[PDB]
């Protein structure tokens, strides 16, 4: 994942000019937890895996 | 017999045949914004002459 502010591709000339560009949605989580878990800390069941759509 | 001997030089250039075709383009996509304005660079074969 890779984060910036000019709409310029990666693989264009004004950008780096190597690797595909690709349009990433929302942030990037840190493989361990998920968010929302418990009211008072308890936990939920978190999710995994890379490019896994659940 | 030549007695006297002048001679003269000529750097006759030889451009490659092929030289202006099929240049070489690194920007077969140039997919841009409806607003953009965007350079296009393209280079000649051997880059000579033409």
């Amino acid at each position: 994942y890779r984060i910036g502010s000019y709409y310029i591709t990666e693989e264009d000339i004004n950008p780096g000019d190597s690797i595909s560009l690709g349009f990433g949605s929302w942030a990037k989580v840190t493989g361990v937890i998920m968010g929302t878990g418990v009211v008072n800390p308890d936990g939920s069941v978190p999710n995994a895996q890379r490019v896994e759509f659940q | 017999v030549a007695t006297v001997t002048k001679k003269a030089s000529a750097s006759i250039k030889i451009y490659p045949v092929v030289s202006q075709i099929v240049p070489k383009e690194s920007t077969i996509s140039m997919n841009f914004n409806q607003t953009k304005n965007l350079e296009v660079s393209l280079l000649p074969a051997d880059a000579n002459n033409t």
